[PDB]
């Protein structure tokens, strides 16, 4: 856990930072001014103020002001206020720290939103980060509840949780949803329910804020958090954010390094997961292993997972042991063709298939690939001998010698067919027996709509130039999604089994009753696969196969995000393509507000045939 | 110190 | 490049 | 008018044709394939169909096609069926019928929308403008009333007027707003409420279908058509869409040359638009006098304007009466700076004020633009004489020697301000006396909330290379908005005031109720100038100066359209912001969903100083 | 120093790696199909031959293959063959064999630059870098002198552009290929060496590999490789490109190991100033020039200008020279010289002033303008702990500011690396009404110099420099700053611009620059000399070059089109220094040998904000 | 160019 | 950035 404290009374700035550094902090969140410090832009004398404004810069070195100070915007700057006088110097002023920070190049600046109204702020914060060059992230400090509603019932006479979300969304949205612009939430005693914790979660948080009175003390005196808050902090510290900590001591018979030493504590309390770390909301290229061909590293990642192969080896060995009965174990061959055979861990799981299920097989293994032909046939050679027979032709043209009983392939992608298993098994249909088998025999995707404003700026970081402005929302994206909020349940789209023995293109509908408010920002897509008759293979999020990771999800992005309130079905339309020479996908909403159809005639993304 |  | 993408 | 003639039989073509010829329609609506001849293109033997499968390319000209035919889509083809074999086989018909008029050079092709699902439809017509190169037109048959709804009540045991635009609507969206996909609207018996006919008149309607039934019949017998509907013939005049009569002759007495002549009758019977003629929905720049000198056309089309220059000849005329009492006329000279004297139409309309109002007047003529210097210089030599002195310089650097009784200028541009007028005349105040005047005393810009998707399609198709990709959404645009749907009343957005005794950045907030569901496109923006007491200039829709034509509406794009419904607000924010080099505007949409802040700091647009 | 070996031998791969990782190489170029097996591709029975074509990619890890291996293609592959078979086999046979490189990740594949016409290998190496994804790096084998022209003179019937010829090769094949970044040179070091101008137009070239045979070394009185003293010039010059040695052949000291030639080497790396400390990382890194007057610095920007002390050392001589000159000895303790420091900065030009006054042992009441509000902020801050009253800290800009009096001496430090690219005349024109008649301004005059350079990686570097949303060549009309070491200079340099303080700031210069070698021109590197006072100078210019002293790097305008250039022929070029009340910048055209069109007109891709 | 416009 | 360059 990395930790910040936030002071608004630094005395001396250099014995601040020892005294935050002994304790354990790893930045400081300070004022660049004096927060008291008015300062007057318009009217004399005031204007005319002599004497330095700030400190210096040479109190702390060039890598201490941009490694270790995250500044603040002084409190009285009220860009949004109603008089016009105050909002004029509140403008002059948030720009005179803003830029006083950008000279100090602090990595952070921490802003507030206080209230619902924050439009010139924005503007500000906008044309402030459109004018120079400069690199600070912009940490704009926004509760989990509205200060308004957290005050005591002290009064004698005198969106209730999806309020200061919706403070955070329209200065997102009148900031252009900026790279540089995120969340640093504070999270209060009144925790809110768990479906807006979601949407906080979806949202770019880089930091936390936890107050010292939000701790409740135990029976030896230290802070602690009650349960719900613990378990909001471990939902934080999957995201791996800062956690900044305001406030005085309030258990003042210890010290302050009690507050962060409980932290550390509930951090150390805290296969898939570690393959997956650095690959977090990375956005990637589907892989097309029909028109391109994949490097040895490429193979080298499929041939790590060691759970998909122990599933065909399995599906196989079942598959073996129906279609040969223990009467006629030595007497009948089966044939199996290993189709796009690779560098040969199907051909190895069919072997060990084979010989667990005590059966005789000839087996063939197909493969377009010639530079897999190459370590296909120095295996051959070297170790498989006459059983295997390796072939380097494409299986929709080879023309086979005899027909199979089995046919094994791995073509399937994380949306289980955007790979052309379809029209590749289609292809080679032709040399299966009548009672042949296929493995896999049966592949279903599954689509969520998900929301999140990182994958979206991903998406949009994808503009590329030579090439249409918005080709990039019409690409599916092979990412470890991670900082989203899923919306709804997935659902299935698209159904292939093999063998066909009946058109590959595809129209589905799906509607998802989105129980709760959002903000639908792309689509999840997902797949199953039954290999044989109970082994199958998958990455849906309820059934995934543990341990599995050679599939990433697949997002489909959408062009504009669609608001989309509660009890508003998301109504999508999805259609999978094709022509003599090429595949893709189209997609678009259609409830509750429409979208234009993305990727129409595949002018952004097609895979090869 | 850590205790609920 | 890992589950399935470039 | 130009019209047309909707048959659905056609037994000969050539005679057909002949035959509306002869009754006078323009071109003819007709299927490209027998509308009963239902094809199957995935089950045998009805696959193989022999022969042809419609007539021949040659039975008409080449110029026959391009200019007299309107293609019809079969009405078997339903795409959007809910059963698959049926909506196949229409994917695959209307994707034959669409190449066969691609193939024929149609001008236009008309589709139907008769029902609220059509997103396959979408995507069929999507793909086919994207494949290949064609150019026809796509004219969608929407009806101003669902059919569902004019069904008579004789059923015994069996969104009313919005539901047909929302299926324009989600046709239009899913197809991108597409330049070659517009509407054809049927306008039936009943006929629907003002406010619908609004957002349909702000609608790509490029022809309008008028069914014989709908006429009534007169004392002498002929078609006639009620008030209402009149009324809606004169409004879709305006456009000038052209009319289908469809159906068969009810008035079988008279002739089908009858329901044609009588609307060549409204067209008979239906100088600003003379002027504006040829400049709708044309989007161009807004002039910057200051940064750019200007040629002789462009002052030439200033000087058009008799209105304008009588009205400052007005105000120029009454102040000078004000400052001068009849007593004093003989030995009161009063100094007059005309500042951009332009070629000079102000300088002579000061001196015809000062004969008129018959005081004595010394008069500067100040320009900067170096080629209009030239025109003033010999104005000088030949007519003016020493009366007026050209000075060849900024009224900003420029000084004076003397002070200005009455400081003259006509730099207002269509949003008041967006040429600099605050920013000259702020540094042309200071040769000016301390009880002088300035004409135009002060000036107010105003803006209405609009809709209008021509407008819209206008601002994409301003796409430039070599720039950010959307930053034409940023720009003003003047325009003589024609078709579109104005929103909302206009309100005032700043106001500037001469001589500024006491700033010119600016800040609004305007939030329009809207009465009626629709979809925000943009602002159109107005002015309204006080030159003296009562002698005023307007360009708002409601206090337009009549016949006055030198400024067209500005309009303010956003980037993405906002769906409004009845009740709400529209809450916009509008900033005129400014540094020593430049000034520009910034608006963002923050009711009823947030929009982007557009141009901020002048990235897109700026004034140059 | 990073070495690697050359063998046309691998009978097994994992003991030939370690054998040659043993003695010391850190890479191996090596053939992955056998040299000699030759494939067949269109004709039968050959083509349809069995097995495996070449040895298996299981034999090496991949990070393996990704780091330690440099393929080879194979001698017989020849894609510009006469004969139509021979040409059609070489073609399929290089994609098979540059396709299984990238199927292997080989960082690196060698080709052979050993003709005249390599036009079809250009071809299907051009065709193979736009095809799929891959990384690779592809070294074009090319010898510093033609095969032909190494032979002995024993052929009785035929004795023996000479040295010129393998440098048209490499440049005929990479203009072929539209200067591909993933395109460099292995060059081949020969026993004979060329002349020093041809080995400078290689040494501007993207040389990424240097091939050493054994056969060019000597021999010591005790028995071990050595290189002549031409050879070890070369070597010299070749590591301060940061090149890798590949040593190829065989051992020709066979009493000691192969290691003898690698130590060489080592020996030489081993005995090869602050400046080039300073610029280390920084080379052929393009970076924009900075504008002061209409972009606030950063704190870190001022802090690598303060860490500069012969700049201001510089300044504080001669501040020194100029308040002796200004002030009799007998008139020292009553005059007091009204300074005005001008872009004060966040302090070391006034603490240069404050110690010249010092060790001048005179009095001065100094003015320190700056228009940088947040550097106000270190200024004032400045002036309340030290400076006191003896400095009035200004935050205005000295082209608007009114002064309370008038100065004895102005100093300023707005030099740029092209001494007016950041509006020193412009700033210090509206500076000099608070000049006494007879007050000095620090500096007294500076001139900038212009010099014709040849660089294709510098080139390659103004291209990569595309950015989307802007004109797609508006890249090659804005000047870098740029430590350009990777490249050769034409000419010497010319001066072009000459300002003098106190004084139209429009300038047009012609400069005609005489070439004595056959290169292809890339651009122009900018350079300037400034004198402060009497006989104190900071130079950039690198003749004249002031030791130490790192505050600028050279400036470098680009050219849309290279210009091939050849001996004896003059480049003509012309400058223009423009501007208007809004803007300045500068213009730029080659008009000899082959005119070029003007680059940046109207300051469209470039303007210097006032 | 009419209405203050190019 | 170095050498008077960003
Ligand atoms: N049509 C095909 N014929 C043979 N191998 C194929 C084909 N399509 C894909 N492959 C191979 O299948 C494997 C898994 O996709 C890869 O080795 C790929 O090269
Ligand atoms: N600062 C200025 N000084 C003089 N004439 C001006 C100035 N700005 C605009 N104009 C002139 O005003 C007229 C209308 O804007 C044009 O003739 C234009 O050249
Ligand atoms: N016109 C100006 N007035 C004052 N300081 C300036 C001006 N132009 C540049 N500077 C300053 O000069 C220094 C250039 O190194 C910087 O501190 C910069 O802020």
């Amino acid at each position: 856990v990395s930790s910040g404290r936030d002071l608004n009374c630094v005395p001396e700035i250099a014995d601040t930072l020892g005294a935050v550094a002994k304790q354990g902090f790893d930045f400081l969140c300070m004022p660049v001014f004096h927060p008291r410090f008015k300062r007057e832009f318009i009217q004399e004398p005031a204007k005319n103020r002599p004497g330095p404004q700030t400190r210096s810069d040479l109190l702390l070195s060039g890598r201490d002001w941009n490694t270790l100070i995250v500044g603040k915007l002084s409190p009285w700057i009220r860009p949004d206020s109603k008089v016009e006088k105050i909002r004029r110097n509140s403008e002059a002023a948030m720009l005179q720290e803003l830029n006083f920070g950008a000279y100090l190049g602090l990595p952070a600046f921490l802003l507030p939103l206080n209230q619902e109204d924050n439009t010139n702020l924005a503007r500000v914060l906008t044309n402030h980060i459109h004018t120079g060059h400069h690199s600070s992230m912009f940490w704009m400090r926004v509760p989990l509840v509205a200060p308004e509603d957290l005050r005591d019932d002290i009064i004698e006479n005198a969106s209730g949780e999806e309020k200061t979300w919706m403070w955070w969304h329209n200065f997102r949205t009148l900031c252009d949803y900026s790279k540089r612009i995120a969340v640093a939430l504070e999270i209060g005693a009144d925790l809110p329910s768990n479906h807006v914790i979601d949407r906080w979660l979806g949202e770019p948080i880089k930091a936390a804020i936890l107050p010292t009175s939000i701790f409740l003390t135990n029976k030896k005196g230290f802070p602690v958090l009650s349960k719900m808050h613990q378990r909001l902090i471990f939902r934080l510290l999957k995201l791996e954010v800062q956690f900044i900590i305001t406030g005085t001591n309030h258990h003042s018979e210890k010290e302050f390094c009690s507050y962060l030493q409980y932290l550390e504590y509930l951090s150390q309390n805290r296969a898939y997961e570690l393959f997956a770390k650095g690959y977090e909301d990375y956005l990637q290229s589907p892989l097309q292993p029909l028109m391109d061909n994949l490097e040895s590293q490429t193979y080298e990642v499929f041939e790590k997972d060691p759970i998909k192969y122990s599933q065909y080896q399995q599906a196989i060995y079942k598959c073996l042991l129906d279609r040969v009965p223990e009467e006629e174990k030595d007497t009948n061959v089966q044939v199996l063709m290993v189709l796009g055979a690779g560098r040969g861990p199907l051909v190895n799981a069919s072997l060990r298939a084979a010989k667990q299920a005590d059966r005789r097989i000839k087996l063939y293994a197909v493969e377009k690939n010639p530079n897999a032909v190459v370590t296909l046939e120095n295996w051959q050679f070297e170790e498989w001998g006459s059983q295997v027979t390796v072939v380097s032709s494409d299986m929709r043209e080879w023309v086979a010698p005899e027909k199979a009983d089995i046919i094994v392939s791995e073509l399937l992608g994380s949306f289980a067919d955007n790979e052309l298993s379809p029209e590749c098994l289609d292809g080679a249909q032709h040399f299966l027996k009548d009672d042949g088998v296929s493995i896999p025999g049966e592949y279903t995707s599954f689509l969520a709509p998900i929301s999140s404003s990182k994958l979206y700026n991903e998406v949009r970081a994808c503009r590329e130039k030579d090439r249409d402005p918005e080709a990039q929302f019409e690409m599916p994206y092979v990412v470890r999604l991670h900082n989203f909020h899923q919306l709804s349940a997935p659902q299935p789209c698209f159904t292939f089994s093999h063998p066909n023995r009946d058109d590959n293109n595809r129209y589905c509908t799906l509607e998802f009753p989105v129980e709760v408010n959002t903000v639908l920002h792309g689509f999840a897509g997902y797949f199953e696969t039954v290999l044989y008759q109970d082994i199958t293979l998958s990455i849906r999020p309820e059934t995934h196969s543990p341990g599995m990771f050679s599939w990433f999800p697949i997002l489909f992005p959408i062009k504009q995000p669609i608001t989309v309130r509660e009890g508003q079905t998301i109504c999508v339309r999805f259609w999978r393509c094709s022509n003599s020479k090429k595949v893709w996908y189209e997609w678009a909403v259609t409830a509750p507000v429409c979208s234009a159809i993305h990727n129409p005639t595949g002018r952004s993304y097609t895979i090869g045939l | 110190q850590f205790e609920d | 490049g890992r589950g399935r993408g470039r």
